[PDB]
RNA sequence: CCCCC
RNA sequence: CUAUUAAAAUCACC
RNA sequence: GGGGAUGUGAUUUUAAUAG
RNA sequence: CCCCC
RNA sequence: CUAUUAAAAUCACC
RNA sequence: GGGGAUGUGAUUUUAAUAG
């Protein structure tokens, strides 16, 4: 029993082919086979009109060729190449009338959200060539496939379908990555469907630029990256990972529903793709933060994480010199580097796991408001970029709003989001019930430096000794404008700044 | 349902050349990278007497040659992809092909690399003498 | 002879019953039937160990009795009673071993995400009484019901199940309404499942209280409202409405998919109940708001409606004094009412089409940043509770955040929400992408009014002449505290305020 | 060429490996093998994405290294180390999808009723290292393994599993012994399962302490005894003994059923471990007690051995003074030792066969109420720790209650128990039906001794001349308290005292 | 496996008489308590001419009688229990039995209640005239 | 049996 | 006589 | 309709093949 | 499919 | 033309 | 190897049967 379902003839003719016109030794009937070889018989002529459907099912992309990149990649490379993960699931129809024994892609769904319905189209054997033609097909029997019945009469030719595939992938990934990583659940029928819109080869470079070539056109035999691909119909070198090969039991919905409740609607191609990508994101990123893996800069990441530090310093310094708390507690700090050095306040770093720093002044704290309600009663609790269930009243928090989806914030698991800036952190879902004890920190700018040397700054928000007069110096004017831009870039990236309800800008005007 | 045609030894070579842009170069690189040639071809039981024409309508074979079914020796027919021929018609499909015995280990490669002299109808360099 | 499926004898015994101990004439064994009547044959004994399952499917609640309210209500009363809508879906199992022909409630799900599994329990006629007992049952065959297979080994006795049903309904509805309206998709099996946890009767009053009675206890024959129902096990007068009788063809999922993409996970009971309630909300409220129907006052609905006028008067006054806008464009104003009565600006009104003011001061306008971007560039554009795709840069926006769920904001269709304050408005899903040209409005109190002379206010956001000195007068201090409480009430309600990016409180400080 | 099943390449890839990155010569692909050696073919690339499961079945722990103790011990050392016996059985699953040919530990069970389910986890050779990762696995086919099907969806990561293994072993064995002896039925799969939670090495000493090290931590490379092992995850030097190598044919259940009827429920891991330990205990101890082997002192073993002589001296003295028995029959006395040295009674000794006293004062006797009922009717029959089927009416019995489990009484075979105090006695199952002719012995203190003169004892069970007066002297009060503490220690140990029904303390009060 | 012989209408009567001590009295009580007679007997297609002997080796039937297979009309054969006959041999097994048509609704009962005259070989009271 | 449709 | 495959049977483990 | 399979060893024999 | 063997 | 079985199809529920 | 089965209704038609 050494045969494959690959290229299996599914037609309903009972006898095999002629000695010629036959692809393999098993594709010729026993009427011609002779001691394990074939014999031309003068009587029987070769069939000159016939249509035999071929089963493109059972592909095995396990080749090792010297210049050709592998389609299936490891888990570590897939983790390194997030911002290229596109979930992929295909629904299929069975071939019923002229041939029986193969499935055809009817609906192709991606984690972007798009669904593309295609005419059932197979590779039929002709006496001159192999023809890519529409075949007769029926939806699968069963009641969980009854929604595929209206799709058999909708659907575009595969030319338009693959052009729309390339358009959707290039619209999604042109600012995220230089490749596509298809996150599959069971790669058999996904590879069957990829036969239609994927064409692989050696690594090429874009025409019109220098980035990796990801699309290929058959009209003019040229390759392009995600930017320059307009009218291109084939995805050149996709990578892919199967997720069933990560040791799962049961179907995709049963394994996704253990960790996520915000996705559903199984056996729809797009929703199955979203479930697959969410399950992979859970299996690789929800566990813990890995500081050994660093991601490239797609854009404005350095400005964002510099504005975070700038705003953190200004906010903490101004709050402290505004109300002069006895003690602050920096919950969630892995390394004992304090925010404001020139502070007359006793600093206490807290983290449930100390990040291998031998200076162990970091206390051990896994915060929860239900149990740690009076852990710190007076002072302030700096909660910068730390996620707890509820923040106490005397706090200063910078939470990440996971509902603001950006090029840096990808969709995550169970309502959370995978924020990928330098290191990919997986943040749980933003719940506004944690800030019931706090209020939103308003925009303000504070500076102590002496000043001197297009419109002069007319603003009541600039808290400086220069602002008490009728005009302000050109130094704190530009410093104020830079801090305003930094604050706008920080809050536009999804960072929410919350503070205790006692905060006000008057006690900043104490100093002047 | 349906009758199987392929062997498991031929999966990797036939998948890799079905997704390839240029399947001829892909097969040559698969061979140059230590891969095994394409198995499961139709070998005709001829008596090795006859004219040594390369592609014929009937088996015509010498004693140093063998005759296969032509469709079984065309890579584009083995992989069920578009032929690079103008009008997309296989020249070996519907014919018998003559592979020299020393190359008969890998016929699918042979018809990829060699061509016939149009005035003789026999393999250039191996049997053609019209220089 | 016409029959009905109600009280159908589901047992596997081939014979009938004795003339005694048979409930109806169709249940007597054919040995006894003679000339349309029965005959007492003295030799035949009566069975004394039989157990015959009785089908509770086929209830018709179309009675007209004087003192008894109707369970099934028209869609007008259901619209009037929106704060009580609790979706309801039941999955069932099929009695398999000793009786075939009925279905039993296995899993009950509600609009609130509460799934309750019960042991398969039926009504078995015995020779002395009807025994409400556990019977042999199997899950429905198929693949869309293969998740119900682990639920047969789980499950609770029905007394615990209806105790939990009443407890969850009371916790959900005690503050919203004085009744429950079960939103059923197909009432055929939901009426069967209601036989287990629902009573009916004349209208009663809660003991210890004076509210309508919604729960009934069988330990002591007492009735209770949603507040005082502790240990009560029956719902006393539930109302209900079948959504499939609103001119719907196809599945529930097939009809919910046309208007909503947020829910999914069909054939899970709570998910199907959420789908049913969402479809009802879409059919009733998404089309167009009706100012004819009013709603009672739960709580804090008069404080919110006054706070959103205290705020609308202030920010539109301060934004016009601080900027000296020559023209104003009020988009979406249903009435010819100004937010501030006296203003040097010239006012202009717009709405969709004139809302009950047929005077020609209000123009008709359908706004969208794609088509109506550059027409109102001059002056400001006051969008007060008008939901458009993107607001222009010169705007003062108040937009309800539909992600804040409250006693007044019920879940709605397609990620939107049904905000029901006095009148029911269905607001589409909140997105921050509509505020890219604006910033948040900072909290401030502006007062130019005359003054009179006791905790001192030391906040600097209080813009008034009494704050230019050292201490603020008692008149403007308590007025500031009133306005601060009103503003916090408004922003806790779920309203978000946005303003043009050049807004600053400096020009307010200047006119003094 | 002979091979072994250890480290067998279980993957489904048909080819071999490169000359590099192949561990052994049998793993190299046949393209490279030439004349018993390998050849570096430059054109062939090396696979960089492969994942090959490795079979951990077939370990042979028969090494002889100087400083390293042997895991498998002889049955003499296992008998000497009975307080450490922990039975061990593992059920397995079969790797099904990407690799076939190995079994994986699914459920680990111990003699203590602790069943631990683990996720299916194997050792997968990757091109950089061996990854200890979760792999695809299925439960064993058949019906006796159909209870393992729900365990694939349950399960814990292996770090948690071995933390719990060490915690449970430490809680079980910290007071009994300084080592663990795993009692395996068939060590083939138990050795495979031990690869996951067991290390070996030279003999080490606990940190913070001086006891043998039995646990090892991988966070910090520290060793610990059973007391100080908190968060330790590996068992450092376990010993073990295979019971099937004791001349056994057939199943474990087939051999446990011959001697025990208490346990059952085969193919559940903890039940099979209990069966294995019970079979080992039966084979080693049920046959005959050995006075040659002694055991160390856990605690309270010298107090118990002194209390059961303080009591045996008193009740046999008081029962002979209160009744004036002419003759005594000591059944089961191994030595020619009297409980009371001076007595007017004439003494007679019996035992099974003379126990190391070859003098002819002791007779051989096998007692049973069926055959030896009416031979010792005269006088009393002192059964001190001799277990017969039924005691006669004229008896003073001390019988160990085997239903009391303690540090000294370990579970045994067929409902009996292995009481291990100094020497190991296996006592058969306690039954009250052997005491139908007797009653319990009431607590009493008898003293006829001379007297000397401080809390006063006001109990009336103190039979002495100082209690005839108003207050008892300080000499007999503290002696009463000593005897009461000894009696309570004895009856808490699990010893039950019985006496003839005509026993009363009245005659003791009379001689004074 | 195996070929079924019984009908579902005959279960209750055949179970109840298989566990019974006295199966004749049990069948008579089952009939007197409203039960249905034993169905599924072998009725011979005879032409109703011949001598009216009760038990014969071949069908011998009158016009007022019918002939059944005797084994199918013995309660102890229908129930597969011990015959009360001496030496435990069924007298109807291997023969044909003549049931009068008015009793042909229930043959298994008839052979329970009626007996034959040993000198005639026909049913007492129904056809026997040797008084 | 399990997964895919 | 020794070794190597293939098959079968039995036994133990899962 | 499409697949992927059906676990671990031990001991006797039977044919063979090689020496 | 479920139960029994 | 009305009613009663049987069958088939479709639809909704499980 | 042995069984027990394969749920709830609604609407059209088709043949019939009865009136
Ligand atoms: C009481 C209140 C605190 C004091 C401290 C800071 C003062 C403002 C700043 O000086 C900026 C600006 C200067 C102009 O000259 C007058 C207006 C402004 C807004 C001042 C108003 C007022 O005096 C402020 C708010
Ligand atoms: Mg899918
Ligand atoms: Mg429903
Ligand atoms: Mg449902
Ligand atoms: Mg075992
Ligand atoms: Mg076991
Ligand atoms: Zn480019
Ligand atoms: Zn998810
Ligand atoms: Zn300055
Ligand atoms: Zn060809
Ligand atoms: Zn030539
Ligand atoms: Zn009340
Ligand atoms: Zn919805
Ligand atoms: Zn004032
Ligand atoms: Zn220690
Ligand atoms: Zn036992
Ligand atoms: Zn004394
Ligand atoms: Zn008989
Ligand atoms: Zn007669």
């Amino acid at each position: 029993e050494n045969v494959t379902g690959l290229f299996k003839d599914c037609s309903k003719v009972i006898t095999g082919l002629h000695p010629t016109q036959a692809p393999t030794h098993l594709s010729v009937d026993t009427k011609f086979k002779t001691e394990g070889l074939c014999v031309d018989i003068p009587g029987i002529p070769k069939d000159m009109t016939y249509r035999r459907l071929i089963s493109m099912m059972g592909f095995k992309m396990n080749y090792q060729v010297n210049g050709y990149p592998n389609m299936f990649i490891t888990r570590e490379e897939a983790i390194r190449h997030v911002r290229a993960w596109i979930g992929f699931d295909v629904e299929g129809c069975h071939a019923t009338r002229e041939a029986v024994g193969t499935n055809l892609p009817l609906q192709l769904g991606f984690s972007t959200g798009v669904n593309l319905v295609a005419v059932p189209t197979g590779y039929v054997d002709t006496p001159n060539n192999t023809d890519f033609s529409r075949v007769s097909a029926k939806p699968p029997p069963g009641d969980q496939f009854k929604h595929l019945i209206p799709l058999m009469y909708k659907g575009l030719p595969w030319n338009v379908v693959r052009i729309k595939i390339v358009q959707m992938l290039s619209d999604t990934l042109k600012n995220l990555s230089d490749r596509v990583v298809f996150v599959l659940w069971a790669h058999g029928f996904a590879l069957t469907s990829m036969k239609y819109f994927v064409k692989i080869g050696p690594e090429r470079t874009c025409c019109l630029c220098d980035r990796r070539a990801t699309c290929f056109s058959t009209a003019s035999d040229t390759y392009a990256c995600w930017h320059h691909s307009i009218g291109f119909d084939y995805v050149y070198n996709p990578f892919m990972i199967d997720v069933q090969q990560w040791g799962f039991t049961g179907n995709l919905q049963s394994n996704h529903d253990l960790y996520c409740q915000v996705h559903g609607n199984a056996h729809v191609a797009s929703c199955d793709a979203i479930m697959t990508r969410c399950l992979a994101v859970h299996e690789c990123f929800v566990k813990r933060v890995d500081w050994t893996i660093e991601y490239p800069i797609i854009g404005d990441e350095l400005k964002i994480n510099a504005a975070c530090r700038k705003v953190q310093h200004m906010v903490v310094k101004a709050a402290l010199l505004a109300d002069k708390f006895p003690v602050l507690h920096d919950i969630g700090n892995p390394k004992a580097i304090k925010c404001v050095p020139q502070a007359d306040v006793e600093w206490k770093f807290y983290d449930a796991q100390p990040c291998s720093d031998k200076a162990y002044k970091i206390e051990e704290l896994f915060y929860s408001y239900a149990t740690h309600s009076d852990k710190f009663t007076d002072g302030v609790c700096l909660f910068w970029n730390c996620n707890v269930d509820r923040y106490p009243a005397n706090s200063i928090v910078c939470r990440f709003d996971t509902r603001v989806l950006s090029n840096l914030n990808l969709p995550g698991c169970d309502g959370g989001s995978l924020y990928v800036n330098k290191h990919a952190f997986h943040t749980p879902a933003f719940d506004k019930s944690a800030f019931v004890n706090l209020k939103q920190l308003p925009f303000f700018y504070y500076s102590d430096s002496p000043c001197e040397s297009y419109v002069p700054l007319k603003s009541a928000t600039c808290i400086t000794r220069c602002n008490l007069g009728g005009a302000v110096c050109r130094h704190h004017a530009n410093e104020y404008r830079l801090y305003l831009d930094a604050y706008n870039m920080m809050i536009s990236a999804g960072f929410s700044l919350w503070v205790y309800k006692q905060f006000d800008t008057y006690n900043l005007w104490n100093t002047f | 349902a349906g009758n199987a045609t392929e062997v498991p030894a031929n999966s990797t070579v036939l998948s890799f050349c079905a997704f390839a842009v240029d399947a001829a170069k892909a097969y040559k690189d698969y061979l140059a990278s230590g891969g095994q040639p394409i198995t499961n071809c139709v070998k005709m039981l001829c008596t090795h007497t006859g004219t040594g024409q390369a592609i014929t309508v009937t088996p015509e074979a010498n004693m140093d040659q063998e005759s296969f079914g032509g469709a079984s020796c065309c890579l584009y027919c083995r992989c069920h992809i578009d032929h690079p021929n103008p009008k997309g018609f296989c020249d070996l499909k519907g014919k018998y092909v003559q592979i020299p015995t020393t190359c008969a280990n890998d016929p699918v490669g042979f018809t990829l690399k060699n061509t016939v002299c149009t005035v003789c109808g026999m393999w250039k360099g191996y049997g053609c003498s019209c220089d």
